[PDB]
């Protein structure tokens, strides 16, 4: 009985194989252009339920010293937490989280707006970074955490493509120019020791 | 019989610890969050101005809230109690060698420095607010025995306030034994066992108030996570190796620590002179502190405003970060040396990973904060000059640590946060010159033994190189 | 050019997602009669190969937080030094070190002689057990390291499940019925200062 | 003038650093070859005989290694230098206090012990070899100062055999700042402060040397990783949190390794009586050590065949590791108790993650090692009582911590590597007595400051509770 297995846990451990195949897959496919846990939340909703299928058996999870299956499910874990997706949906699961589903509607919208071809697209843009520090904020009321905490991995990548699109390379900030009264106040209040100093020298 | 009197002793040392750690708890929650207060009406005022024009209505307000601020300090220390200027270690220290100045067996004094250490970090001066915990413990001691016995006696009081001393640096630095060892550097004119286990009694018994109050400041009662004022605890990652090849580059840093020390105490020196000879009068001196406060302010908002350097943020890096002239999401980083206390940006300095300072913003920051802080500690309010000189001695061990960093080919013992421990006890030696109390100190604080020799060597290269050009700062104040 | 990907990188990206979906289907089709260094060595050159086709590319690695091939990557590396799946090829890659394949297929005969229905195929194990000692000195020889350093890990795991064949199933060890010269040894011994400090005292 | 003679002092003082330093690190290798040779010798017999009968001859190998090692070193040690037995540590002690017992100034008592102690831990004895360490370091001091000058002074010499001892502690535990404050609490007639320094450098000196003489015999000079003969170190995980939860728990720990050590004393005062009136010839001592080790091997061996505890080898858990009954595959786990050396089955109580130890096996094991070191210790060998008295409190405090981890549902703060680290505290400040050193030496070699308070109550509370029953060991064989 020991070196071959049980044929409804071998379809058990197939099962779980076939899931988890399509669940890599699902993460490598939206790797860069970030859609982490816009398309794989219920694939991996998929894998969790088959692992937690698996521990309801005994065989497939510490009979070998490696625990291929265990440390599968917990580098999907680790994947999971460090993305934080728990923002992506909402707190009953497999629903999109309707914090969210705005800011990829502007988020879109944005981005069709600056497909028209300088600085023309900007209130847009306003209410885009309005919008994410309003969901920064709130994601330390209702998840209490420190300050500047990571948000869910696909919306805080659409914040830094349009970041990167505004600033590196649009190269739009106008700028302060308000130099000469800083200085000017600045030069009176680096003379103020100079005049007190001598002062009360000749005094 | 004697039996008795021993207990009547080791009671008033119990609550010589117990009050200077709600004293020590009191400081920190009122200075908590009146800067809290303060810089974020700063922030909130920046961040109006940032766009827009204006951002000169920024640097006046910036100016006159650190003017305000001393401007209370400095009417309550120069008009009222004109000896509770200053850390107060050189009368102490001189206490506890013999001689007694007036006017430290007030309870007057204890309100006039725990007030002005308030206003003096709160006020945004280079201020270090552990400084004066030592005094502040020091008078509470002595008051504890008086009246308005047996206990009148000069030998009997001058063992009470060497235990209110050390509860004061154990309640300052997070260290017990520390404290215990900071006591009998001073006034060892015998080894009476017993007294050393009272001056132990006090000094644990004032680190374990600390926590219990500040602890339940925070959420957990059960937590007890922060062990004194200053707390940059927790080297013990692959960063606390010291190797064979870095004894001679620590005895260097000593050598560099030494000499930088003796240029704070000959340039600090000559500007207390300056001031004993003509800005003696109170007035005089109340408005000087209001200028220095307002000096360090726009000299703050010069370097800020500045820069050019600008780094996203981590997690917990920046305390009330700004964003002046960066992109949208990425943060100043000069303004995270500025608005982060200054038991803050220590721990900064020796946790980063390398590659997260740049050598242009550190080395302004550090020019400038050194000029500052020799200017601001002859100063007519209530003072301390560790965290300053901890504060420059990081920071410049930390630009040695990127040079070692760059000259080798990033090598694993070339770690900046190691180098900026070292550099922080070289200055601090170099400023000060106390010899073994640091290395309990510094050994105690970051909970590492392995930088017991080290660091000893390091202070041993600091007092000596200083010594051959000019006395130490809390020897030099009891020459004026 | 930001959101979006040039083509041929996204190419690269869905042929790097198609290699490792088919790393993890192998990883776990073979998760617990460990077969894990031998049907998933060439495999994981595929996939090692592709890694190294993208890092010639800038885009990929490290243009966002995450960085998800770049963990993967990582993590099929953890999960190969883990196994020591060195030990199953040949210091020059992709075949199956000569020493292991005579293990393999000695594992295979004393299954198949484990077949046969007490205590009768019992030299073909001796010959195992110290084939598997053997190969654990020649791994501190050649490569050198602690003693009882981990060997490749389905030979491991064939010899783990001999053992616990022979020894918790069988139940056959053949016990030393030798108790009684240790007994009569030891209470001579243990009797001996009793004699001696006696003796020492009645003198 | 006077600097020629402090040049002097200095120099020898650095020159006995070195050659305790060396011999210290030949005591290691010899040792470290030797018993592993010896061990060899027995596994490869044991697996031998484990089937086709026999396993007798086995024992009686054992018995017979173990009683010609020791036959060797009781007539080295008996006949020729009567007073090269024991520690030492007593006769140094009374040394420093001042009076002097004859035959410690010849270098014939520094190769008997020396030999005695390498013949000793070879043998199989409940023995650890860093107790005679601070004796060896005492007489290469004391003979240095001498002949076959101003140095055969008693006030020279004896603070010369004061920097002996001092850099004995420090070759022997990796202890340089414990070696210090153990030169101190003996002898401590002044408070010389160029004395102290002299003690440290002598200290440091030896540390450094033995780090660097057992690198080189190992593979990198480079690496210096071996401050002592026992290094139990890295004690900065998540195990090192000390908590109010355990503080009433580490106070009751510290009586009960009062209690167990008062139990230890007082059954080898009346085993030494023994010994002193009737065991007192030169070859009944020798028989008399040849029989304790005999029996060492076979209660050892007796454990060992009768034990069912079977756990597979975990990748450095046993050195020399064999199966008598377990399954193939799995090792035999009391036999890792017997063949470890003692310096490394408390490193590995201190280590292992909790649920590596069956309560029964250690607890037999520590019954058996309680009752064979106490029988150990009174004899004609070159023997310490430090790591034998180490090991039965890392046993015990290991039971104290799976306990602890029973009765709550596996706290995480009842981890029983900090209970073994703090049995093994209180046990040996039970039997030995020593303040402040054990504080010293156990916050250095584990390099851990927050194990300094819970360590130094462990030991006050031992031996108070202690003397309350009876002397020291180390106090009570200077009353025979
Ligand atoms: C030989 O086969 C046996 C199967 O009986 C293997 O024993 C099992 O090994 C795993 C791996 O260490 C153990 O899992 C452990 O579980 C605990 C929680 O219970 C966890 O804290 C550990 O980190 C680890 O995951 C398991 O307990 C152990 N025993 C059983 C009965 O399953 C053994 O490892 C195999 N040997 C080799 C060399 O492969
Ligand atoms: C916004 O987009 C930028 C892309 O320009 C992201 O910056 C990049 O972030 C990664 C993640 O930290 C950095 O990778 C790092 O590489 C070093 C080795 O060079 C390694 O030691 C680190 O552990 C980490 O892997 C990368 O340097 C950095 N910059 C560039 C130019 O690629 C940024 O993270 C994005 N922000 C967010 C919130 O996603
Ligand atoms: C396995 O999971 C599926 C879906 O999650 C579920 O329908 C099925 O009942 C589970 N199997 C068992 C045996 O519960
Ligand atoms: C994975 O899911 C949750 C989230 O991390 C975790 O608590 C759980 O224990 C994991 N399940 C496993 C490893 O089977
Ligand atoms: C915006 O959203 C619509 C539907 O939601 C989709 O068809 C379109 O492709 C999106 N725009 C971009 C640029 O992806
Ligand atoms: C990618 O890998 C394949 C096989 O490893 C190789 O044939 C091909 O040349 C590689 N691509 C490039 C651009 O080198
Ligand atoms: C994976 O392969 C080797 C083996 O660990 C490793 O050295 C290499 O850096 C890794 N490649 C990656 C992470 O791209
Ligand atoms: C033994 O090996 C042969 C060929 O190598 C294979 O056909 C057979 O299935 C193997 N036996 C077992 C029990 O797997």
């Amino acid at each position: 009985d020991l070196p071959d297995l049980d044929p409804e846990c071998r379809e058990l451990l197939l099962d779980f194989a076939n899931s988890s195949a399509e669940l890599t897959g699902c993460l490598v496919r939206s790797a860069r252009p970030v859609r982490l846990c816009q398309t794989c939340y219920p694939l991996f909703q998929q894998v969790v339920s088959k692992m937690d299928n698996i521990s309801r058996a005994r065989s497939l999870l510490m009979a070998d010293r490696m625990q291929i299956v265990v440390i599968l499910s917990e580098f999907f874990n680790t994947t999971w937490q460090e993305a934080n997706c728990a923002n992506c949906l909402t707190n009953n699961s497999e629903e999109l989280s309707n914090s969210t589903v705005y800011f990829l509607n502007l988020f879109n919208h944005t981005l069709t707006c600056f497909e028209h071809n300088c600085k023309n697209c900007r209130e847009a843009y306003k209410t885009l970074s309005s919008l994410y520090s309003e969901m920064q904020k709130m994601n330390e009321l209702e998840n209490k955490a420190e300050p500047g905490t990571h948000l869910c991995i696909d919306v805080e990548d659409a914040m830094n493509i349009t970041r990167k699109l505004w600033s590196r390379t649009f190269n739009c900030s106008v700028p302060c120019s308000d130099t000469v009264p800083v200085i000017a106040v600045s030069v009176f209040i680096l003379f103020l020791p100079v005049v007190f100093y001598l002062s009360s020298f000749l005094h | 019989a004697f039996r008795t009197v021993e207990i009547k002793r080791w009671v008033i040392c119990a609550l010589i610890g117990i009050l200077t750690g709600l004293v020590a708890c009191f400081i920190d929650i009122v200075v908590e969050n009146l800067a809290g207060l303060k810089y974020r009406v700063i922030k909130g005022n920046i961040d109006k101005f940032t766009e827009k024009g204006g951002l000169s209505f920024s640097l006046l307000l910036w100016a006159t809230l650190n003017a305000a601020f001393v401007l209370v300090g400095s009417v309550i220390v120069a008009f009222i109690e004109p000896v509770a200027a200053g850390s107060g270690i050189p009368q102490i220290k001189c206490f506890l060698n013999g001689v007694k100045i007036p006017h430290v067996v007030r309870l007057k004094t204890l309100v006039i420095k725990v007030s002005g250490v308030i206003l003096s970090v709160v006020g945004g001066l280079a201020v270090g607010k552990e400084g004066p915990m030592i005094h502040s413990g020091s008078v509470i001691a002595a008051g504890i025995s008086q009246g308005r016995e047996y206990f009148r006696r000069d030998t009997e009081k001058r063992d009470f306030v060497s235990a209110g001393a050390a509860a004061g640096v154990s309640a300052a630095f997070g260290a017990p034994v520390g404290g215990v060892l900071f006591s009998l550097e001073e006034g060892a004119s015998f080894w009476n066992q017993f007294l050393t286990w009272r001056i132990f009694f006090a000094s644990m018994i004032s680190t374990f108030t600390l926590n219990f109050v500040l602890s339940i400041y925070h959420g957990n009662m059960w937590d007890l996570s922060s062990p004194g004022l200053i707390n940059f605890g927790r080297f013990d990652s692959e960063k606390m190796a010291y190797t064979i090849h870095e004894i001679p580059v620590f005895i260097a840093m000593g050598v560099v620590g030494g000499v930088l020390g003796a240029v704070f105490n000959a340039l600090n020196y000559w500007l207390t002179m300056f001031r004993i000879r003509y800005i003696h009068r109170p007035c005089l001196q109340v408005i000087e502190a209001v200028l220095v406060a307002a000096v360090t302010a726009t000299v703050a908002f010069v370097l800020i405003y500045s820069s050019r350097d600008c780094q996203p943020l981590q997690g917990g890096s920046m305390s009330y970060p700004l964003q002046l002239f960066c992109a949208d999401g990425e943060y100043n980083s000069m303004a995270a040396a500025f608005f982060n206390t200054p038991e803050k940006s220590v721990v900064s300095l020796f946790h980063d990973p390398p590659g997260s300072y740049n050598p242009l913003t550190l080395g302004l920051f550090t020019l400038v904060y050194f000029f500052l802080a020799c200017w601001t500690y002859g100063l007519t309010v209530s003072a301390g000059v560790f965290i300053p000189s901890l504060l420059i001695g990081a920071a410049w061990g930390r630009l040695f640590g990127i040079s070692l960093s760059y000259l080798t080919g990033a090598a694993i013992w070339a770690d900046p946060g190691k180098y900026a421990l070292m550099g922080a006890a070289a200055q601090l030696g170099g400023i000060v010159r106390m010899t073994l109390s640091l290395t309990v100190i510094m050994m105690e604080a970051t909970s590492n033994v392995t930088y017991g020799f080290p660091i000893m060597l390091v202070l041993m290269t600091a007092k000596i190189v200083g010594d051959v050009f000019i006395e130490g700062l809390y020897d030099m104040h009891i020459q004026l």
